[PDB]
């Protein structure tokens, strides 16, 4: 017995440090520090699956539970991306075969997953992987579905929400409801599935006693009306197809919506089908009304029965007027997003745009917001001033403007995103899309001072110039992903913004003053900094980001790899 | 233009 | 009533449900060696001391949560080498309490240090080659994480 | 004190351990909704009255079994439409105790009785056709059992 | 007088220069651990008695041989099971008398016995290949001593 | 120093000091070694880069700069 140091008792203690931060630290004060944290790190997310070869990853962290890997550019979600970019998962199923054997949990997000990939991770991993998630994957077919629902008998979590795939059968569906007890979280949100049975999800429902949240394709509700019944603790739903007739006036007004259900959204749902949700709406805590056909003044009514509601995603059809209904009724709101509706004729109604009007009412009203993502018609720097003084604890803003309005209030915004910026201290997640005359060089130039703690900026159509890139440049002390798209600045000036920039780990850019010289670029060439054009076959794109493996091997003819001298 | 919103947008139409 | 001889031959009379507390003396009276009195040679009594007085005063939770927060918190103003050798000894025994509590109590040194602040606050020699740290920096913060 | 707030627009005054019983309320002093009183509107406010008063009294085992399960046996002393709404009040919110004495109750009404005896005291329709019968009956008695 | 604690809590009356045959027990009234008795929780009781018994005997040559070669022989009169039990102990504490002694005892029931004599008179399993007997076989008697 | 592309060695000796010290700290760069040999003539600055980390044999009038003391 001599005095006890903290390294009698590291290697247990490692295990109550949880924050992926603070693990960092951890492993960076000395050599078995490193090998404690090493051999007990349970979860590892990369970013870029492009950042590092599968062996390292392999080798850093040898018995991860958990992995979670992203692929394609983020712009991808928006077909800007070419298909065959890159993230092809097998290298990375090839190395969990043989040396991640304690592997539970994988997610996939944005990546390309073939069959022979799936069919490898189903052998290799089997009872032991509890949940899966394909999340806006491609690449694959049912085949692959099939093999990871007969080798894989516990499969707690399955997901597909946004995935392409061919669908060949619907026997993977039918194969869960045959022999899986075990799931929890059933997740096809987003997808166009015309054979899997209806009778299969409810057989599923009455043999998962566990089953707490599944997301659907385009099922008519009518048919799920036994797996209601059956899926007792279930309290998430979304998905389904409401398909009214006139024939039957009351088509629904008879569904048994399980005792639980707290966080939904009925796609297609329309304001005749709307009040089936009334009797249990002081329930509600999370709503998605992005696929719902109701108008603005429909939603007024819905929300207003919502007291509780803590998550809204919805198309702008909500309105100002909306806005200013969950202003004073959910004042609990953590979460909201706005997305784009029908853009084409009209804004789907006369009141389906929102404004100055419903950004400062919600200001003042949902001042617990700490997610808000908005497609606006309209803006003032007034309303940007009051959010930046009321909704403190925001940690992620996103605001676009959409392009269909002529005049917009008041354009140059610098005075607005400065006290926006000011305001909101805990903001590390900013998104800011506009049109030309949208911010100065001076406002560009205030994103910069005012966001220490901004990890991600996607920036719209900002600043006048270089000036503005430049000093944005001596800014963003802590920025570690860039996406601007639509900016002015020239090839030396982007070059000479990524030097300045201390934190910066990713860059997107499309559109900027290029030149058929390449070379300009070539001023921001580093060690480890891989720098990829998408040539103007949409304008050139620039994507480059640190890497620990050098240049990608599987690069499309449509992406050309920047070196030296040509 | 997400990818998600423009096959509703067109499923809705 | 159990007695409890620490790693220095010092007997404690301890009440019932407080030595229960322990997995490592409650698995001790199936075979019961309470006979001559549990054997525990691991713990100095100093410790053994500030083990049992942890003990009595959660057991005292029958009476039924705020005040507690209040006094565990008192009760971890103590020193590193102290505070270590109640994490063995909370080991050695078997109480959860005092390790999902003690371990936790060294981890909320760590969280929010730099990895200088931390061996700096524990005295760690850092014993990296430059090429290793730079390494390690480089995985945390291009690539995992 | 938390407030309960029944399908009908009731508010309920309801002690702490007591409404604690339900883990369905009680992880939801998490994100605390519990600002405007916990909103359950699947509960009737007959039903939930009762759901409370079973709660009040099992609670009351601080003072610590033999005139529980007398008190429990005369508490079923109801009609069925009310011991269903009972069953899915206590899987609604999540009473383990409650559903135990409930779920028992139903199960001993089947307990003894012919396929027959059954659907006659559930006004149920046999839906069989008589191969089907035929085949679980043969089965029941000839292979599995 | 000094007071031995043994590995099931179990005090020792013991005199002075008894208690000193040990230097293990000698250079520990150095730091005089004393004061609670001294703390030997890797002795048996029922071993302790042993060592204790053959100390006491031996301090009695206060009183000036012969004799003791015959008690010493009587007191090896135990079971293997005992007498390693007494080396082990002896070495514990530090009783060099009860160690170029129990050694010897020990190295005497080897002297003379053949290898298959001697794993019988200790229950040794023969672990060898027959390359490996065969080829120390050779050794030993083509080659070696 | 930073803005210096080739810069691999650096000795100063006469500059506006502080007792502060942190202000040379905004070279820091990964294998970079700072050494001070203090005002007892006035203080000099030595920095080098460096594949072996902080020399082991640094005399007593020698003192080695690393972060936040
Ligand atoms: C490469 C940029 C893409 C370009 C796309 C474009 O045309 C504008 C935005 C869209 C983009 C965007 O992400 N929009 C938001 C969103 O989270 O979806 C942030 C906005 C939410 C309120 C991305």
């Amino acid at each position: 017995s001599c005095v006890a140091t903290v390294d009698d008792v590291i290697e247990q203690v490692m295990t109550y440090i949880t924050d992926p931060k603070d693990r960092d630290s951890a492993s960076l004060v000395c050599r078995r520090w490193f090998k404690i944290d090493s051999e007990t790190r349970e979860h590892v997310t990369m970013a870029l699956c492009y950042t590092a070869t599968p062996d390292r990853l392999s080798r850093r962290f040898p018995n991860l539970r958990s992995l979670k890997l992203k692929g394609k550019p983020r712009a991808a979600m928006f077909n800007l991306i070419p298909e065959n970019w890159g993230g092809y998962v097998t290298p990375w199923v090839t190395e969990i075969s043989n040396n991640l054997r304690q592997l539970k949990s994988v997610h996939f997000r944005r990546m390309i997953v073939s069959d022979l990939d799936l069919d490898r991770l189903a052998k290799a991993r089997a009872d032991d992987l509890e949940t899966l998630k394909l999340d806006k994957c491609s690449g694959f077919t049912t085949d692959g579905l099939l093999s990871i629902v007969t080798h894989c008998r516990k499969i707690k979590t399955l997901l597909m929400e946004e995935s392409s795939f061919s669908e060949k059968d619907g026997k993977w569906l039918h194969e869960l409801a045959q022999h899986n007890t075990s799931l929890e979280v059933l997740n096809f949100y987003m997808t166009e599935f015309a054979k899997i049975s209806p009778k299969d999800l409810e057989t599923i429902a009455r043999n998962c006693r566990s089953l707490v949240s599944v997301k659907v394709g385009d099922f008519e509700i009518l048919e799920l009306v036994g797996f209601f019944k059956a899926a007792a603790n279930l309290e998430e739903f979304c998905g389904g197809s409401l398909n009214e007739d006139i024939g039957m006036p009351e088509k629904y007004m008879n569904l048994v919506f399980p005792r639980k259900l707290c966080r939904l959204g009925l796609s297609y749902m329309g304001p005749n089908e709307m009040p089936i949700l009334f009797p249990f709406a002081a329930q509600i805590r999370k709503l998605d009304l992005l696929y719902a056909l109701l108008e603005t003044e429909d939603h007024c009514t819905l929300i207003q029965k919502c007291p509780n509601l803590e998550v809204l995603e919805t198309r702008n059809v909500i309105g100002d007027r909306g806005l200013e209904v969950l202003a004073q009724y959910c004042k609990q709101l953590k979460r909201l997003r706005i997305e784009r509706g029908a853009d084409e004729q009209g804004m789907e109604d006369e009141e389906g745009l929102v404004s100055q009007r419903g950004l400062i009412a919600l200001a003042q009203g949902c001042q617990e917001l700490e997610y808000m993502a908005v497609y606006v018609s309209d803006i003032t720097n007034e309303s940007l001033e009051s959010i930046g003084t009321y909704l403190k604890n925001l940690c992620d803003f996103r605001l676009v403007l959409l392009d269909r309005e002529e005049r917009i209030t008041d354009l140059p915004l610098d005075n607005g995103v400065r006290s926006l910026l000011i305001g909101c201290k805990k903001l590390r997640r900013f998104a800011f899309y506009l049109r030309q005359g949208g911010l100065t060089d001076l406002g560009l130039s205030y994103i910069g001072q005012y966001s220490p703690n901004v990890r991600w900026m996607l920036l719209g159509y900002v600043g006048e110039s270089d000036e503005g890139l430049m000093e944005f440049s001596r800014g963003c002390p802590n920025l570690q992903k860039l996406e601007m798209r639509g900016c002015c600045f020239s090839e030396r000036a982007i070059a000479a913004a990524v030097t300045k920039l201390p934190s910066l780990r990713y860059l997107w850019v499309q559109g900027y003053r290029a030149s058929m010289t390449g070379q300009d670029l070539m001023q921001m060439a580093r060690p480890y900094w891989n720098i990829e054009l998408i040539p103007s076959r949409h304008p050139a794109h620039i994507l480059a980001y640190y890497s620990l493996a050098g240049q990608r091997t599987d690069c499309p003819t449509t992406v050309r790899v920047l070196k030296e001298p040509i | 233009r997400r990818a998600s919103l423009h096959r509703f947008l067109e499923k809705r139409k | 009533k159990i007695v409890l001889k620490s790693s220095d031959g010092e007997s404690f009379e301890v009440e019932e449900a407080v030595a229960l507390e322990s997995q490592t003396i409650a698995h001790m009276v199936e075979d019961d060696c309470v006979d001559n009195g549990v054997p525990l040679p691991n713990v100095t009594s100093k410790i053994l001391a500030k083990v049992i007085e942890y003990c009595k005063r959660h057991v005292e939770a029958a009476a039924s949560d705020d005040d507690l927060k209040a006094w565990d918190a008192d009760f971890m103003k103590i020193d590193q080498a102290t505070l270590f050798e109640l994490i063995l000894a909370a080991n050695y025994l078997n109480i959860k309490n005092l390790l999902d509590l003690t371990c936790q109590t060294v981890a909320d040194m760590i969280k929010g240090k730099t990895p200088e602040e931390i061996r700096t606050t524990f005295n760690i020699k850092n014993d990296f080659t430059p090429e290793e740290e730079e390494e390690v920096r480089r995985e945390n913060q291009w690539a995992f994480e």
